[PDB]
């Protein structure tokens, strides 16, 4: 959708450029332990898994529908991660994207 | 041949074919690998009660304990795995503080052996002492 609407320029000037919109990722992949690989390194707190391979099999039913418990027990383990070391780097960059410029996030 | 063990011992024209076409078009109805997984759950044997029983050299396995403490303690970690298994902060069929008085049940433990005694010294230990109360010595 991003790659449509780029190609959109009415009476000469462009509608809305990639140059100031702002991607889901973009606030996670600028942190050093880069979230995405942070919240892969979730498997050592739980007890019995031990893999990431193992998590991924045993939350799921084998339908792709989960069960409810797992992800009960997995999002307290999430819910650490996403308010400590998430929320101070969001506030430092979507204020350090409010200050350069009016942006679409 | 040369079959392995699981434990040790004593070693320390043209065809056609036009029957079979086999690509698509039924689905499990109760769905295959979740009643295989739950038949793969029901399909492990019992874990053994290998407490108060003999060793090799002879002595009694299992933590010193007495033996309605260790029956208690053992509906109590029975309790605690009903609980994980559910995955709750609390097990709802319970093993444990039920309205059934059961003060006199009795699970085996380590604390008594096999003739009836109890097993602050291992029985090792016991028949290695009195045989070795009665030895004798070269003269000077």
């Amino acid at each position: 959708i991003m790659r449509v609407l780029d190609s959109i320029s009415v009476l000469g000037v462009k509608i809305m450029p990639r140059a100031h919109v702002v991607d889901s990722d973009e606030v996670g992949e600028q942190m050093e332990p880069t979230f995405e690989h942070a919240v892969m390194e979730i498997y050592k707190g739980i007890a019995g898994v031990d893999s990431l391979d193992d998590l991924t099999k045993w939350v799921l039913n084998s339908d792709l529908v989960p069960h409810d418990d797992r992800l009960g027990q997995l999002f307290q383990a999430f819910l650490p991660l996403a308010k400590d070391l998430l929320a101070p780097m969001a506030r430092q960059f979507y204020d350090n994207s409010m200050s350069e410029g009016r942006l679409l996030t | 041949k040369r079959i392995p063990r699981k434990t040790k011992g004593k070693s320390s024209p043209a065809t056609a074919e036009p029957g079979t076409s086999n690509c698509e078009h039924y689905k499990a109805r109760p769905g295959i690998a979740s009643v295989q997984k739950a038949t793969e759950s029901a399909e492990l044997p019992m874990k053994n009660n290998d407490e108060g029983t003999p060793d090799k050299r002879g002595n009694t396995k299992g933590a010193l304990v007495n033996e309605h403490v260790e029956a208690r303690d053992e509906a109590d970690d029975a309790t605690k795995k009903q609980a994980k298994d559910t995955e709750k902060a609390k097990a709802q069929v319970t093993y444990s503080d039920t309205g059934i008085n059961n003060a006199n049940e009795l699970s085996r433990s380590g604390n008594v052996d096999n003739e009836g005694g109890s097993n602050q010294k291992p029985m090792s230990t016991r028949i290695a002492e009195a045989t070795s109360a009665i030895v004798s010595k070269h003269p000077a």
